[PDB]
């Protein structure tokens, strides 16, 4: 296959989740949140993250409530049987923009934005494709490359055409902790903030995985004497033969 | 007498555990065996775990996989180890086969346990297949598809049986949810399998690296090899921890991410990495049917080593030569395993021809050519 | 306690001869109505009483629970219904 | 009586063939035979009974 | 417990499919469809039961599908994500009266009544039950009984206050058949009705009970045979002891 | 020698089911064991088959099950069958260990082999506990939830076990999606434990009627006992035929059609019939905890019959005491029974205490006593 139809390899990016014993920064994380919630929200859904899961990760038990109870969610019916709607709550799912595939194709040239919960597992080069992609729109595609209608080009992504038009420019977004809102700065937040999304667990498991290592190696250093302890009668064998 | 030797149950465990004549000079490559069942341990402990969050539905098997991973306290933990542990258990099978290939454990009298083994080899193959399927992610379904539907070659009926296989006339939920119950099923039949090619073996005892009788002077099973086994079980949980805990998705293919969809397929529909040296020897063969059975004789093949290995000596240790056709055998093993995931494209078509060609004249030429010579340099030799 | 074919632990067997005929050239249901009537008959008889004697008395101690227990839930049980609660 | 168990019986090979071949036999007329008896039983009925009605 | 709080216990009835070797008689099938439509299905689902299911069973293919294209069904969205309709097909569901719980217990003053696909198999009596309690409101409950508000008097029913007011009159349905539509003319109907709906294997489950009978039977027999032909050198043993 | 003696494997089928010698008097009792095999396969075959077809999900698991009922090809046969198949798995197993306790099997040699046999029956109960949750109609839910709510009485940490069982706060989704992958699990336990129990038998052999040895006469199993087992399998099977055919849920409790309804509490919750009898010992106890301890000491009080049993003689054949004793323990037994399905009233309280009474003073006192004296009797009436 050409180079074109697989999509430019991104660069790796030194994300600091890189590391045998390194966590998210989650002051990135937070920012990132705030990236998904005024940009990619409009298009893309976050469907499998409640807004427990953000709590003690990006904001505060009162903060993730706050975000909840200014939606709308369908209660039960009510004794007539009639639909109600009821404010949100912690164990409530993130809602997404559309109500189904074929809206979503509608807003968007018939193209469907996958909901974005998994999508750093999801694709080849994980944050590092994210940042890649967003980041990787030139302003003007190179000569000969002919465009689809309602497609853009960006060489992150297989074959060159996508239906995601560039969405990130310098101060889309003003931060709540003062950082400057750069076109990379964006892409980064946002992409560390997905790859959280997807792998929520990583923090403990790494820390895990550091107890797991230094007591296993232990016990394989240990086990390696006590082999050797026992075996050396068997090593240390020595013969006299007389032939009768 | 000892309890361990008088009670009848007792005594059996103590047959194969303890009291167990071992040859004293087993090396590193003996303990392949325990790995397999400690793999197969942690397969059964990880699997039934799963079971118990997981719902083999269509319309949730792939949400419940990220309620697991999400929601179910150590969930990712267990499904890492599950899904990581599958791969562990093919490398660990490889190598025991690569040391019984090596070391002339087929030959007689050791012909049964080998026989078995190449079954317990096949039962592996199916189990890890069906349980990928379980994810219903994008690579379950389409592979799925593409390798159910190898069966529509079967003349006359193979239609049939693959919609009689699939419950329906694509892979949908009746598939998965017999997948499911088959998965569960599978790993028990292949601990039987596994007992029984140890119970054929205990007729001969093992066999040794140096091909020769070990009756002459021989080790009790523990503590000598009990604790040899501690240091590959902990080796292997390095091995292990690396993976689960630092790099849990390194082994996998991100499309199965993405949930089942039988509108959209996949750039590239590849095995597990497991089983990428058999689809190399399918796509060797032009013929869909001939493909098919190239794909099962490549396994089958193993049954013919006894036959086929004509050496009046048990193993390589002392055979330069049969090394050497050894070592290009492997390596050739390797060789298709990367062709079975390349893509379709020149000069990859013609290379995985050779290549299969090399792997099937390995058994039915090479190995009775070579051994036929070597049994006459080891006596014209030694005159 | 138990061997196997050739030891299977018999004290000494001397003296006895055992003779018996092929299937083939037997009548398998030779005396099967005698046995039917008269073998059954003299073999139930003998263990009537086993049967009878516990089946009788727990059924009866059945018939008399299950017949008060209906009788304290009617209308006329009602006063000693509640002295039993 | 000798002639038949020559032929069908003495060779277990043939017995098995013969024994298969009744099962066959066997049925597909005893499926025939209950359909019919089925039908006799339950005449008036069954849906094929009211069907010319519709 | 008293007898009110179990309920009376029904009659045994000489329902058409009592006997080893009985069938449904499918015309009351067909009737008994005719009272559930005409009369049950205003407060009662039979949501296990699709159009397919009738088919050969009370009607032609063509009576079914004209019953279910009567019908409004939830169709797949439209392109722009809109809700659809479409008529009905064979596959589909019987639909029922209500939308949920709450709006079948605000029509029925509390109560909710039992979707009726398993009601055969799921009260003790089954047929019996379903013909007795249709047919069995007194006119003037039994002096001393208090029935609660909105409740009716029924002996078949624990406790005797139900909150199901008698439904079955004579001549409530026109028969299509030209049967007498009395109140047990319908009773009898839809109770074999609902037992179909219960246990629509019913009449294949029993003919292939005979066969598995016959089979077995015959095996038996034979098999005491082979056993007595293989045991008769043991049982036909004879001993001649000389002491040594 | 012959193969089915020199190969290994074979000789170990050889040994369990051709060769074995057996007793010749083994009556029509000895055929309740190759019953509950029978039964064994039919719960394996039928269970996985349903599997195939059953979502363990609360909210599908009931329309699951009437999925099956309705349209899945002789759905309706695999379903029945194997409801009922559990309860003549319960009538079998009671005949068996009335077989045992009538004629001394588990006294010595055999306290070995009746001892794990306490355990398969322990097993077999969890195990058709768990496979009656999974319809998940009232009587699942309020069996569950009122037979896991004993445990709240294990002292201190009972209502934390409680939640863990059911991960939650009542019985749900996680519960009903564990059972049913330890329902799975559990047959494949139980057959390892059957096994287990025949290995243990093999070093005395069967016992007989006559309660003597069978070393000086004994019979191969094949082809006497292979042709006796099939009387008793054609007997079964017309047996299951006429529930399965004709009368499907003339054992079963027509709430279980009810979807369960954690609201609505059923008139009367009672478990399955085969557990009747335990319910009605844990009702006789008024204390909570003390009610339990009696439920389980009533299974676990089977373990004490070789010390209890003070006879030299090996049975009941030849003690008519000791039988009449035998009849009004199994009667009693099956009063408990009927009084496990009763409702708590006059004047079934008292009944209730004096059969349990009963029954545990067949263990602590009758059985010792009448066996005493029964010795001296023989000991003198034959002087
Ligand atoms: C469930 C699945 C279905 C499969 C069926 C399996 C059942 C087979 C079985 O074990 O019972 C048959 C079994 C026949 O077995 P057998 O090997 O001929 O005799 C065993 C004893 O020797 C029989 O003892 P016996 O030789 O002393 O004969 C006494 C017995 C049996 O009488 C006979 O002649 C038979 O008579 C009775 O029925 C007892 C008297 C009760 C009268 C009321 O019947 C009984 O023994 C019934 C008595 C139990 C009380
Ligand atoms: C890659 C190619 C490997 C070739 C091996 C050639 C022998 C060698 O040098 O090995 C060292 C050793 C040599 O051991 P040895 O036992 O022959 O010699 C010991 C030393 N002397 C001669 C003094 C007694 O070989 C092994 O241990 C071989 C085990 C084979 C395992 C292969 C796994 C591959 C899986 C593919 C499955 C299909
Ligand atoms: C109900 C009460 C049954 C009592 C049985 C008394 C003996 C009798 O008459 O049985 C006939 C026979 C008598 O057989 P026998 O072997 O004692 O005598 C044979 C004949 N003679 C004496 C000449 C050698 O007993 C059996 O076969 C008993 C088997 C017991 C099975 C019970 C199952 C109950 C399950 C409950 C589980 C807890
Ligand atoms: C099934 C897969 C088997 C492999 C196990 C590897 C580690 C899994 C445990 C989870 C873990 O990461 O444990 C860490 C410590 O590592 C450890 O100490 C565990 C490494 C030890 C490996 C071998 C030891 C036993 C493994 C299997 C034996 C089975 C017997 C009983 C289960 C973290 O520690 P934490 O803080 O999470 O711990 C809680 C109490 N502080
Ligand atoms: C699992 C449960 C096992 C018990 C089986 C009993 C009956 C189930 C058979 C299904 C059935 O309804 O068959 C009927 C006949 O029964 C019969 O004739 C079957 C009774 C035979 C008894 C057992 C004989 C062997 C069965 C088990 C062996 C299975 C594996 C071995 C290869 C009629 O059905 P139909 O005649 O319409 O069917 C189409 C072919 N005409
Ligand atoms: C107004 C529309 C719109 C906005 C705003 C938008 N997207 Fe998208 N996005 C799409 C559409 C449409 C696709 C599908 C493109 C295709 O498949 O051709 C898409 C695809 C993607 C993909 C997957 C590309 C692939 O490999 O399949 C990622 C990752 C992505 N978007 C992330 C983001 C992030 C991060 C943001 C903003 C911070 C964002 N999007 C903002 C419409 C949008
Ligand atoms: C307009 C209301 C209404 C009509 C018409 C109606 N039902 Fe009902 N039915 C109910 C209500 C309400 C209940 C619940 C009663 C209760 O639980 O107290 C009920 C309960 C039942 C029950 C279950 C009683 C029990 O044991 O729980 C059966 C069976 C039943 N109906 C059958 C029928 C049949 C058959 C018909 C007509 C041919 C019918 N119903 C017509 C309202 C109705
Ligand atoms: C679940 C998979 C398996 C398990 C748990 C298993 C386990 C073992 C164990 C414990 C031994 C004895 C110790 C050792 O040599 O390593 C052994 C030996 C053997 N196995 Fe396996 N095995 C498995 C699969 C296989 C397969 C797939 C084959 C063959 C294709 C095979 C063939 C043999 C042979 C021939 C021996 C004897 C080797 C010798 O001592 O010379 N086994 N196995
Ligand atoms: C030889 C033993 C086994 C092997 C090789 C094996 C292999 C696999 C594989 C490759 C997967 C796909 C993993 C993924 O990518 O997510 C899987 C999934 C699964 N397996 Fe197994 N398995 C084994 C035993 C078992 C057992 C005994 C069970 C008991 C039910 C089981 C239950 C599951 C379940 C529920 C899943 C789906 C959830 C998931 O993907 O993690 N497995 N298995
Ligand atoms: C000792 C063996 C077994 C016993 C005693 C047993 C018992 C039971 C019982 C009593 C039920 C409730 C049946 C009902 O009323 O509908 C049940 C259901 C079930 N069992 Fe088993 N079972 C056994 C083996 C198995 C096995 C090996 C499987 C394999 C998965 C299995 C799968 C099921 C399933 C899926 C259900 C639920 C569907 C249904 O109710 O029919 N069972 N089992
Ligand atoms: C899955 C359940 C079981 C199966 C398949 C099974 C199977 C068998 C078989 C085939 C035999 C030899 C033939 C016979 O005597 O009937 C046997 C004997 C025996 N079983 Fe079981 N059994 C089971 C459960 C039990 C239980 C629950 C107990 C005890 C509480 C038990 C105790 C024994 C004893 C003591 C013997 C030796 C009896 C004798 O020959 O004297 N078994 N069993
Ligand atoms: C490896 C998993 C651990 C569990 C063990 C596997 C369980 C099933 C094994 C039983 C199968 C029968 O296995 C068979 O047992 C007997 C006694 O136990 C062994 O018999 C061997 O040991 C005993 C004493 O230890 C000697 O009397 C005998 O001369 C010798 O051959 C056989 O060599 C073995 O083949
Ligand atoms: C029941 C289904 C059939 C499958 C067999 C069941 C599997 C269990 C078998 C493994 C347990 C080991 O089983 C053990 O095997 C050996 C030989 O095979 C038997 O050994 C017996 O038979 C052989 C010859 O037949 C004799 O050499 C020996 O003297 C005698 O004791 C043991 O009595 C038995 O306990």
């Amino acid at each position: 296959m050409t180079a074109a139809e697989h999509g430019l390899h991104p660069a790796e990016y030194p994300w600091p989740q890189n590391g045998m014993l390194s966590t998210f920064d989650h002051a990135s994380l937070r920012r990132g949140y705030q990236v998904y919630k005024e940009v990619c929200a409009a298009c893309h859904s976050l469907d499998r993250i409640a807004w427990r899961n953000l709590v003690g990760v990006t904001h505060t038990t009162d903060e993730a409530k706050a975000f909840a109870e200014e939606l709308e969610y369908d209660d039960e019916p009510d004794d007539e049987g009639n639909p109600r709607k009821r404010p949100g709550k912690l164990a409530d799912y993130i809602p997404g923009p559309y109500p189904n595939e074929q809206a979503a194709r509608a807003a968007n040239q018939g193209a469907l934005p996958p909901d974005l919960s998994l999508i750093a597992k999801a694709r080849h080069g994980g944050a590092d494709y994210i940042f890649a992609l967003l980041t990787g729109y030139p302003d003007e595609p190179p000569a000969g490359v002919v465009l689809a209608p309602g497609m853009n080009y960006n060489p992150y992504f297989p074959g060159g055409g996508i239906g995601m038009a560039r969405t990130l420019f310098d101060g889309v977004v003003e931060y709540e902790d003062g950082t400057p809102a750069t076109t990379s700065q964006m892409a980064k937040d946002v992409a560390a903030f997905l790859t959280w999304a997807a792998e929520p667990e990583h923090d403990e498991r790494k820390k895990l995985g550091l107890k797991a290592i230094i007591v296993i190696s232990a016990m394989l250093g240990l086990s390696v004497y006590i082999k050797k302890f026992k075996w050396s009668p068997i090593k240390n064998r020595k013969f006299i033969y007389n032939p009768p | 007498m000892a309890l361990r030797k008088k009670n009848s149950l007792l005594n059996m465990a103590n047959s194969y555990v303890l009291d167990s004549p071992q040859p004293s000079n087993l090396n590193y490559f003996w303990n392949f065996g325990s790995l397999l069942a400690l793999c197969l341990v942690i397969q059964l402990a990880t699997g039934i775990t799963l079971a118990m969050h997981y719902t083999s539905h269509a319309s949730l098997a792939f949400d419940s996989v990220e309620h697991i991973m999400r929601d179910v306290n150590f969930g990712w933990f267990i499904r890492y180890a599950h899904a990581n542990t599958a791969s562990f258990f093919f490398i660990c099978i490889y190598a025991h086969m690569g040391r019984n290939i090596y070391y002339g454990s087929y030959k007689t009298p050791r012909v049964l346990p080998w026989s078995i083994g190449v079954i317990i080899f096949l039962l592996l193959i199916i189990t890890a297949f069906m349980g990928y399927v379980l994810v219903f992610g994008q690579m379950s379904l389409w592979g799925a598809t593409v390798i159910c539907n190898l069966v529509s070659a079967i003349p006359w009926l193979g239609e049939d049986i693959v919609h009689f296989l699939w419950g329906g006339f694509s892979v949908g939920n009746p598939t998965l949810q017999r997948f499911f119950a088959l998965h569960y099923l599978m790993p028990f039949v292949l601990a039987v399998f596994a007992l029984l090619h140890l119970i054929a073996l205990h007729t001969a005892g093992s066999s040794n690296p140096l091909g020769i009788t070990s009756n002459v002077d021989k080790l009790s099973m523990h503590p000598y090899y009990s604790f040899k086994d501690l240091i590959t079980v902990f080796a292997f949980l390095l091995m292990f921890t690396l993976f689960v805990f630092f790099s849990p998705d390194k082994l996998g293919h991100p499309d199965n991410y993405i949930p089942a969809n039988p509108m959209v397929t996949p750039a590239s529909i590849v095995p597990e990495w497991y089983l990428l040296p058999f689809y190399a020897i399918l796509r060797a063969i032009p013929d869909k049917l001939g493909g098919v059975i190239a794909m099962v004789a490549a396994i089958l093949i193993l049954l013919i080593l006894p036959i086929v290995d004509r050496s009046i000596i048990r193993g390589n240790a002392f055979k330069p030569i049969s090394k050497l056709l050894f070592g290009f055998f492997i390596c050739n093993f390797l060789l298709l395993g990367v062709l079975g995931q390349v893509h379709i494209e020149p000069p990859f078509i013609v290379l995985g021809q050779i290549c299969t060609i090399f792997y099937f004249s390995y058994f039915l030429i090479l190995l009775p050519m070579v051994s036929t010579i070597e049994n006459i340099f080891f006596y014209i030799g030694s005159l | 306690y138990m061997g196997w074919w050739g030891h299977m632990g018999s004290p000494p067997q001397k003296g006895i001869a055992g003779y018996t005929i092929s299937p083939f050239a037997a009548r398998p249901f030779a005396g099967v109505v005698h046995a039917a009537i008269f073998n059954t008959f003299r073999r139930t008889k003998n263990q009537a009483l086993f049967v009878i004697l516990p089946v009788s008395f727990f059924y009866y101690v059945w018939t008399q629970a299950s017949e008060k227990n209906e009788w304290l839930y009617t209308k006329a049980g009602r006063h000693e219904l509640a002295k039993a609660l | 009586a000798t002639t038949f168990y020559n032929v069908f019986v003495k060779r277990n090979s043939a017995f098995v063939a013969t024994i298969l071949a009744s099962a066959f036999v066997f049925d597909m007329t005893f499926e025939t035979a209950i359909d019919n008896f089925w039908d006799r039983i339950n005449a008036g009925k069954q849906w094929k009974d009211i069907r010319h009605k519709y």
